[PDB]
RNA sequence: CAAUGGUAGGAGAGCGUUCUAAGGGCGUUGAAGCAUGAUCGUAAGGACAUGUGGAGCGCUUAGAAGUGAGAAUGCCGGUGUGAGUAGCGAAAGACGGGUGAGAAUCCCGUCCACCGAUUGACUAAGGUUUCCAGAGGAAGGCUCGUCCGCUCUGGGUUAGUC
RNA sequence: GGGUAGCGGAGAAAUUCCAAUCGAACCUGGAGAUAGCUGGUUCUCUCCGAAAUAGCUUUAGGGCUAGCCUCAAGUGAUGAU
RNA sequence: CCGAUAGUGAACCAGUACCGUGAGGGAAAGGUGAAAAGCACCCCGGAAGGGGAGUGAAAUAGAACCUGAAACCGUGUGCUUACAAGUAGUCAGAGCCCGUUAAUGGGUGAUGGCGUGCCUUUUGUAGAAUGAACCGGCGAGUUACGAUUUGAUGCAAGGUUAA
């Protein structure tokens, strides 16, 4: 069976979240907890409490066994962008993007 | 660099303002115009 | 409107159609009487300041007054209502029988 | 001084071939069955 | 039997889009729109099946036009590339303890540094609540933030002589 | 704290300044000024299909009449070799 | 006659944010559901967010809330690719993977032949002459009056009325 968890409009650029999701994709959830709390990137604390919430949905709502759970799918979708500015040298402005992310993590015991 | 517009409360109300406007026949034309446009401040 | 806060009516539309009920409140500005026993509701009674966590709180909801029709007292079937002036005042009559 | 053509999606995904990160050392602790970086202290009942 | 390359141009026959008339139809047992398909006509184009969708819309003959877009250093919206690139705005910090879900960055301590005819104290102008105390961390702050000139709800200016 | 205002002021004079502007400030109107110049002008098939030359022109990268194209109605062998 | 880029600048707390010393210039921004019945209670988290349970025909109908196109950004996979000189297709064609609006089918593609974008402007442009970053919207021979010519209709030595 599968269990799910999402975090919507987390204010981190989706290019930056994606470097850390490529580390835990297809890993056993006991090993991926440690990869995320032994990594120095800004999205790591955010990604692992999406991962722990999906493991909690697995045992409480669906009566699963956390020992054999695996990261089945982990991805970041583009959320909506904010519009900002930066003043420049001679009267002109330039555009800042403040880009957000939707984050999804699926765990699975690998049975049918 | 010194810039144009050094503000001044008393100069502002003597050059632009209600009594100055209502003193001239062309100042009353300004205020009539702004009334038929419906501006929230006239002076 | 044409229904008051005491009349007993029948329902001719909605899913609770064919039910006899009593009127308990009118709300004339939006044209929706509140009949007793029809259009039951299930509201989520959250925890209040002076109440408990609760459950579902059954109650009644308004109904459009066009889905209701009075009951003449003689035959006891639905009917429209007219007026005839007597006693100097206005009087409701059943359009197929005598006065209400 | 400025790009003459835009960069296609194909040419952009090839340049990003090597823009990735590797996992840390991250061995298991003998005191507590856990995970710690090699040659660092354990962040869980800190032993070494 | 004979003819049929074509720019500027001339001439002919048509396809589709909105609205109207008359006639006749289809739709919650699912209209229009949207998406997908290996279908049909000489072309512009027309159907049919499924998925999504939730109330309108075709057909026939005639009529009337804001009637068809790939280009105008076109106008408006919103999304790329450059690119994890340039930059992050003059000057010194260190460690200890504490608070917190989270600390290079917040509070307290010690030492060290820097200005001192001023980076000190007053006061015009100008600005109008930024002032104070409790609380908060969405956005603002070129990083972070438990903090703030930012957000929240309570306060604060006293004259016969200035 | 006041004064001089654009067909105008001010200038120990530089075409210098009059709100990041000055061989004549800014804003609204006449106003869709005019533009023989450049750029654009949106569906499909069928038949025919050319000119870059006379002549006149404050006229030669504009225009007008003729020459060459098309469609229609006539005339009827008057066309070509 | 328009139907939210339209129709008033303004369908919405529009002559308003905002800009300017001033005169003045001048926007963007509609849609839950029949009914609030607007998600009691449990679980992860500081919260935000979420997974269930429930209300409802329906919750990707959960308050940026009818439908939800394209550009753009991802995740999984069937066939393919590290000796090769590419306006990126087209015609020929093995091998492999599928099975339709059922018809001399669909996807991919080893290798072979032939192939210098589109528009505008020009005697002549692959042009190193012009324009366009991509996608969407919406953006240019109208209609009043008069003249002329053709078709079509009434009547005809007559035809026809204007206010
Ligand atoms: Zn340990």
């Amino acid at each position: 069976m599968e269990a799910k968890a999402v975090a919507r409009t987390i204010r981190i650029a989706p290019r930056k979240v994606r470097l850390v999701l490529d580390l835990i994709r297809g890993k056993n959830a006991a090993e991926a907890i440690a990869i995320l709390k032994l990594t120095n990137k800004a999205s790591s604390p955010v990604i692992e409490k999406v991962l722990m919430s999906a493991l909690a949905n697995a045992e409480h709502n669906y009566d699963m066994n956390t020992d054999e759970l695996v990261v089945k799918e982990a991805y970041a979708n583009e959320g909506p962008t904010l519009k900002r500015f930066r003043p420049r040298a001679q009267g002109r402005a330039s555009a800042i993007n403040k880009r957000t992310s939707h984050i999804t993590i699926v765990v699975s015991d690998g049975k049918e | 660099v010194k810039r144009t517009y050094q503000p001044n409360k008393r100069k502002h109300s003597k050059v632009h303002g209600f009594r100055k406007r209502m003193s001239t026949k062309n100042g009353r034309k300004v205020l009539a115009r702004r009334r038929r446009k419906g501006r929230k401040v006239l002076s | 409107m044409h229904i008051k806060k005491g009349d007993n009516v029948k329902v001719i539309a909605g899913k609770d159609k064919g039910k006899e009920g009593k009127v308990i409140a009118t709300l004339p500005k939006k044209d929706r009487v509140v009949v007793e026993g029809v259009n039951i509701m299930k509201k989520h009674q959250k925890p209040t300041q002076l109440n408990p966590e609760g459950g579902i709180l059954e109650t009644e909801a308004a109904i459009h007054v066009s889905n209701v029709q009075l009951l003449d007292p003689k035959t006891n079937e639905p009917t429209r209502v007219g007026y005839k002036f007597v006693d100097g005042k206005k009087v409701r009559i059943a359009k197929k029988s005598g006065e209400e | 001084a400025v790009p003459k053509r835009r960069t296609s999606k194909t040419r952009k995904n090839k340049r990003r071939t090597h823009f990735k990160i590797s996992v840390p050392g991250m061995t298991e602790c003998p005191n507590c069955g856990e995970y710690k970086l090699s040659h660092r202290v354990c962040k869980n009942c800190g032993s070494y």
